[PDB]
């Protein structure tokens, strides 16, 4: 059979936040950060990338006018015939693509430092609420790797425009603020029998 | 009888969920086989055939029960959600697991950097030239087990690939994996999700629990 | 929706600029030398938060025009939902539509940062009483940001530019009575597709 090997290698251009997930290691931050930055037992900070994919084909190819299943909502079931519920998978069947996370390549205290945000009080002129948060600096690279099974010609430039929309809108949290604005780069190959 | 040894390890953490919210510190057999089974159809290795039958056993996958730094794999102990080593006395216990809670849902995962044994028993060494494939893709690509795999979780990455013929090594039979011996007690719960059937399959067979011999679940240990 | 106006900001620093360096270890390890370092990034180039500013102005004026507007400013104050500042930038619920960047510079630290001696001078003695340096970017620096409204309601670009006069008249980022942070800001819009990158 046909395999795609799409491995993914970030690097971030503005300072990334995705939040730490494990209730846990979470509460032993909250003592001293708000917002910890999603690390491994390893020490390495690894981002969701499926669902950013997934959101950015669906927007993208629903304003083209292709009939795509919109799973931002509360719908809890995908249809079967979609364009991305064949690629990043439907309730009934599987994915062809198998999107790994983003894993780091430099561990935290090389890559995660914690910040200072505010709120402002707007006549004051000062800060009303002051918070915590982790973030990972500019220039730290990240890597994954999809894995279309079964490609269709299609999909490696539906996941490499995927990536452009994600360069756009960004990967993490914090996006409207000016956070997670990254740069990816594609060097694909199809693995085959042995 | 040509088995493949090795220590995995868990590059990303895994999610197993068995029942009533209990989860497994550690992959099973059960998940190597089914992982191995993609991994050669996707490939189109001939061996997948016989993957679908799970009443077999011409490549018994063992489970992936960790090593520690005594070096020996942990055991699991008399009636204990924990698995002192054997040699040296340290445990591996629940401490590992770790409640998520992201975006709504609310799983529960064991941390990755953990190091786990390897053990593909082969009985027959037609099927370990199919072996050797499928190892060397685990090798290069690594290997995806529990859930969300389409999501990234469960990333485990082969370091060592030991290609060791191994004895059955019988005696009196320790019961190092919880099998179904016919009617026994513990509730033991499997599947055969089927690609072109669209069949999942939640199959359950009772049978007894790890803690306390045709050859080598249905593992068997030194006693 | 089916398109997206993106604001292109270009802003130049017409007086000192400061903002304050929100990283911690960045921060205790400029303290050496730089009593205010400025917020950099790891490529060497100069962080201004932006949003804050452009939801500060617009709900400032709108408040003052009459318009009803949340106060998203206050401690323990939640946002509306309902306002035109809630729908541009965003409530605890439904999320802002303008994705506004951060003011990123076109150079480097070294190019733009200089460290700056600043005075406390006692009043009756006319002498010097307190110390202190501080980074400050230089006039003539430019910094560019990307706003980038979804679904977008039309009257966002003039909003958007109502706030850029307010920030060029008030300032952006910190001293910001003491004649720091006066900018001007160059808008170039357009409103190209979300579909664009499908090839
Ligand atoms: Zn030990
Ligand atoms: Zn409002």
């Amino acid at each position: 059979k046909t395999m795609k090997k799409i491995y993914v290698t970030m690097k971030t251009l503005s300072p990334l936040y995705t939040g730490e997930v494990r209730r846990e290691d979470k509460e032993a931050a909250q003592k001293r950060v708000n917002f910890p930055v999603r690390k491994t037992a390893t020490n390495k900070v690894l981002i969701p990338f499926k669902g950013a994919l997934r959101s950015a084909l669906e927007i993208m190819l629903k304003a083209k006018g292709e009939n795509v299943c919109d799973t931002g909502e509360s719908r809890a079931r995908p249809c079967g015939r979609c364009v991305t519920c064949s690629l990043f998978g439907s309730m009934g069947r599987a994915g062809r693509a198998s999107v790994d996370f983003l894993i780091s390549n430099d561990t935290k205290e090389q890559i995660v430092r914690e910040s200072t945000h505010l709120r402002i009080e707007r006549q004051t002129k000062s800060a009303s609420d002051t918070f915590k948060g982790e973030e990972v600096i500019e220039g730290a690279t990240f890597t994954a790797t999809i894995t279309i099974s079964n490609p269709q010609e299609k999909d490696l430039s539906l996941i490499q425009s995927a990536l452009k929309f994600i360069e756009e809108n960004g990967i993490g949290g914090w996006l409207n603020k000016g956070y997670g604005r990254v740069s990816f780069e594609v060097k694909s190959e199809d693995v085959a029998t042995d | 009888m040509k088995e493949i040894k090795g220590i995995l390890e868990s590059i990303t953490g895994f999610s197993i969920p068995l029942d009533n919210g209990e989860y497994a510190l550690y992959p099973a057999g059960r998940h190597l086989r089914g992982a191995i089974g993609y991994i050669a159809f996707n490939l189109d290795l001939p061996i997948s055939s016989k993957f679908l039958d799970f009443d077999f056993d011409d490549i018994i996958f063992r489970d992936l029960l960790p090593i520690s730094k005594c070096g020996k794999i942990f055991y699991p102990e008399k009636n204990s959600n924990s698995l002192k080593c054997p040699s040296c006395n340290e445990i591996y216990g629940s401490s590992v697991l770790r409640n998520i809670m992201a975006r709504g849902l609310s799983y529960k995962e064991v941390i990755e950097g953990k190091k786990y044994r390897l053990s593909i028993i082969v009985k027959d060494e037609k099927y370990l030239n199919e072996m050797e494939a499928i190892i060397r893709y685990i090798l290069s690509y690594g290997i995806y087990l529990g859930n969300k795999v389409s999501k990234g979780y469960g990333k485990f990455k082969i370091k060592e690939y030991s290609i060791v013929d191994i004895l059955p090594v019988k005696d009196s039979v320790l019961l190092l994996s919880d099998a179904i011996i016919d009617n026994g007690e513990k509730d033991i719960v499997f599947s055969k999700k089927e690609i072109s059937s669209s069949k999942f399959e939640i199959i359950r067979k009772r049978g007894k629990a790890k803690g306390d011999h045709n050859g080598f679940f249905g593992e068997i240990i030194s006693l």
